């Protein structure tokens, strides 16, 4: 079928670059459409960055742009480039890449994810939250994200709340995901956090106990 | 079909060899403007106008709804292409000719359907670049065009002139040649 | 500002051709305003939309599908409805400050020929009566009204002479632009 | 760029009832606006181009008014699939959208089950000490919590997480995390949370001392 599909994302040093491609599927470039580079910020609203008339050349940048992304194609490979340079943490959202918008029947791509810090992977740190009454988990300092966070190897679903991550002033993520259960239970049954950091193989398994 | 003035405030054309198109507003069987759909331009064809301001994104959107619409309609009608014209070229002064007293050369090439074609000037065996321009593709009642190009000259006792017409239609260039 | 009319969404080489011709008529000032939008597959016109029958139809069966998908669409229907105001009534007035307000007086000029031949040229609007002391009428032959597509007229009106004691030919030329009527003789 | 500012930031709005968003230009865009919506996690599907609510099917419940520069989108009856971010956009090579509008749950003004929570022993051995304090479920998400220490007011320690409107009951849960040292932390006693909503009657102030 006729789709888009965004890569190159990753997380790039303030200062460095990246190059992001879309390559089309579906349609081929020389039948000349108006494909955009609209990006997104976390939990911000939809922005544009650049648009190329595949059949000219012809180039637009959004005024925030100058001169450090630049927008490019390659209708032999029918796939769009966006040169993003002297990137920084401003500039970290969700990049996508869209055919002829406003107009119907035309596709959007389901995004890549940029990233914009000086920060290193790092494992999270799992502490527990002391406790209806409600306990839970402080998942400190770590970086990339995302972290999988799981009550009671699943058992436990009912009133879990994982909150959404925040990043600190240490340019790295902290979450916590809290759980209420009945304040009978705080000594008969037992409580388990299973948190997990695919970016750098760290998963934990902390039992929420009273002190 | 009867009035006192006529006018096409939208002649959206779009066809698939390029592709390419062509939004144009005509007022009285006159091109007021054009939008370079590159550039992304209004283009007044008349200073007088130049007061005025036409969106180019509203011309871009159209020509990319009717690239939409052609597309269905090729299937629909089991992929019928159109049928070439036979282009009637007509050369002549925009003014009555004095020696010496500068003029300009009309090339009207009228009845071009498809409008895909190629209009060019020849003084004395070879071709002129500087002078030479043309009105965009105007539409017509029987929904064939038509452009007119335009040679600026200093009309010259011994000079000749001709206007190089290469449309489709027409199986060797026709070279209409001009008459002092 | 200059108002569009806008496409309605469907649902030796060759070309496919696909001409939207969104077309305003206009009689007596604005008292009678007309829009008919023309879809055109190659040369022929597909749909309609008149605003005196007030909906999409079709002219050819090609487009038959089409009035009837535009004609179920009610937002379509409201906004071609309203597209002789937004667009015809709308752009009229920019037209009556500047092409409504053109004028550009004819240069009449009596030369002979391989006969003589009264050119009236850069002229504009199209209205003109170009006449040659008594009315000659037979012996004269005009070309038709010649646009030159820079926004000016030509036209040019030929009299076979057969002359006789010093007996003056006057082109006698009449146009809006004039406030007077141009005579010249020979 | 084209600058369009949409009048509901974001509205709160129950099933059944009429939405109306509108969406002001900086010059005339004749009847060129879009309304395009967004769910989280997925690129925008576009509602309407012009003003003609068209897909290939789109709800007849949504509708587009307006020409010039002031537009209109209407909900007529809101059904529960469409609490969306809804946004207005301009051009297809030189690309506008909207400051989009919010469209969420309207319900029973709830109160927070507020809690407290000390640092563990394991985060003071790590040389750092985050008090966190939790507001389980609760309406609307306009709330203020405060945080006190030794009654004396902390202004740049701590850091808020909401998360979405519950999938059952459509209520926010949120997170006020104060962070010291483990030697800031140990030199003050009292450590209170003063939390402030429309749906208590007085501030709720959660607290500890170190023992
Ligand atoms: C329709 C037509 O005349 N096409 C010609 C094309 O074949 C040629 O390559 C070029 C250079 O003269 O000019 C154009």
């Amino acid at each position: 079928q006729v789709q888009l599909v965004e890569s190159g994302g990753g997380v790039v040093q303030p200062g460095r670059s990246l190059r992001l491609s879309c390559a089309a599927s579906g349609f081929t470039f020389s039948s000349w459409y108006w494909i955009c580079w609209v990006r997104q910020a976390p939990g911000k609203g939809l922005e544009w960055v650049a648009c190329i008339d595949t059949g000219s050349g012809s180039i637009d940048y959004a005024s925030w742009v100058n001169g450090r992304f630049t927008i490019s194609r390659d209708n032999s490979k029918n796939t769009l480039y966006l040169q993003m340079n002297s990137l920084r943490a401003e500039d970290t959202a969700v990049y996508y890449c869209a055919r002829d918008i406003g107009i119907d029947y035309n596709f959007w791509g389901p995004g890549t994810l940029v990233t914009v810090s000086s920060a290193s992977t790092k494992g999270p740190s799992v502490f527990p939250l002391a406790p209806t009454a409600a306990l839970g988990c402080l998942v400190k300092d770590y970086f990339p994200e995302p972290v999988t966070v799981s009550w009671n190897s699943g058992a436990l679903t009912s009133g879990v709340h994982t909150f959404p991550a925040v990043l600190q002033s240490s340019g790295l993520y902290s979450l916590s995901s809290v759980v209420t259960v009945p304040s009978s239970s705080l000594g008969t049954q037992t409580y388990i956090c299973n948190v997990n950091h695919k970016p750098s193989n760290t998963k934990v398994d902390k039992k929420v106990e009273p002190k | 079909i009867v009035a006192d003035h006529v006018a096409s405030y939208g002649v959206n054309l779009y066809q698939s060899y390029g592709p390419s198109g062509q939004y144009t507003h005509e007022f009285d069987g006159d091109e007021q403007f054009y939008v370079d759909l590159g550039r992304k331009e209004t283009v007044w064809s008349l200073p007088v106008l130049r007061q005025f301001r036409f969106d180019p994104q509203f011309a871009l959107t159209n020509i990319a709804v009717l690239k939409h619409n052609l597309n269905s309609l090729i299937k629909r009608s089991n992929s019928t292409a159109a049928t070439n014209e036979v282009p009637e070229v007509t050369v002549f002064s925009k003014s009555p000719v004095t020696l010496g007293q500068p003029n300009i050369l009309i090339c009207l090439v009228d009845n071009i359907f498809p409008p895909v074609v190629n209009i060019t000037w020849l003084s004395n065996g070879h071709s002129v670049t500087e002078g030479v321009s043309e009105t965009s593709f105007l539409s017509k009642s029987d929904h064939s065009f038509f452009k007119i190009s335009y040679l600026t000259l200093l009309p010259s006792a011994e000079e000749s002139y001709d206007c190089k017409v290469e449309h489709w239609g027409l199986d060797k260039p026709l070279l209409k040649h001009w008459e002092p | 500002i200059i108002q569009p009319e806008q496409p309605a969404q469907l649902p030796s080489p060759e070309d496919f051709v696909y001409q939207f011709k969104g077309m305003c008529y206009f009689t007596n000032g604005t008292e009678r305003v007309r829009l008919v939008s023309r879809s055109i597959y190659n040369r022929e016109e597909i749909v309609r939309f008149d605003s005196d029958v007030g909906e999409f139809r079709a002219v050819t069966l090609l487009g038959l599908p089409a009035a009837e998908y535009w004609n179920s669409q009610k937002d379509i229907l409201e906004r071609k409805r309203a597209a002789v105001d937004r667009v015809c009534r709308h752009n009229y007035q920019l037209e009556l400050r500047t092409t409504l307000q053109r004028r550009v007086e004819p240069t009449v000029t009596i030369s002979p020929s391989r006969l003589l031949v009264c050119s009236v040229t850069d002229f504009y609007p199209a209205q003109i009566k170009v006449r040659w002391d008594q009315e000659e009428t037979a012996g004269v032959v005009s070309t038709p009204l010649i646009r030159n597509g820079d926004w000016t007229f030509q036209i040019l009106v030929m009299l076979e002479m057969t002359p006789q004691r010093g007996d003056v030919y006057t082109c006698h030329v009449e146009h809006p632009s004039l406030q007077s009527p141009i005579t010249v003789e020979w | 760029d084209i600058q369009m500012t949409q009048s509901p930031s974001s509205l709160s709005a129950s099933v059944g009832d009429r939405v109306t968003i509108t969406c002001q230009a900086t010059q005339s865009i004749s009847s060129y606006l879009n309304w395009y919506q967004q769910k989280p996690g997925q690129p925008p599907k576009l509602l309407i181009y012009y003003a003609s609510t068209l897909a290939y099917g789109i709800p007849a419940r949504f509708s587009g008014s307006g020409s010039g520069t002031d537009f209109t989108l209407t909900i007529s009856s809101l059904e529960p699939e469409d609490f969306a971010v809804y946004y207005c956009h301009y051009g297809i090579s030189v690309v506008s959208f909207g400051q989009g509008t919010k469209v969420e749950i309207k319900r029973t003004v709830a109160a927070p089950s507020v809690f407290i929570f000390p640092p563990s022993d394991e985060q003071l051995k790590s040389g750092t000490a985050s008090v966190v304090c939790l507001l389980n479920n609760f309406y609307p998400r306009e709330a203020k919590v405060q945080w006190k220490v030794d009654n004396a007011l902390q202004s740049g320690n701590s850091q808020e997480s909401v998360t979405e409107q519950d999938s059952k009951d459509s209520t926010y849960s949120l997170s006020s995390t104060l962070t010291l040292s483990k030697a800031d932390y140990e030199k003050h006693k009292v450590y209170a949370c003063e939390v402030t909503h429309q749906g208590l009657s007085s501030p709720v102030t959660k607290s500890f001392n170190r023992g």
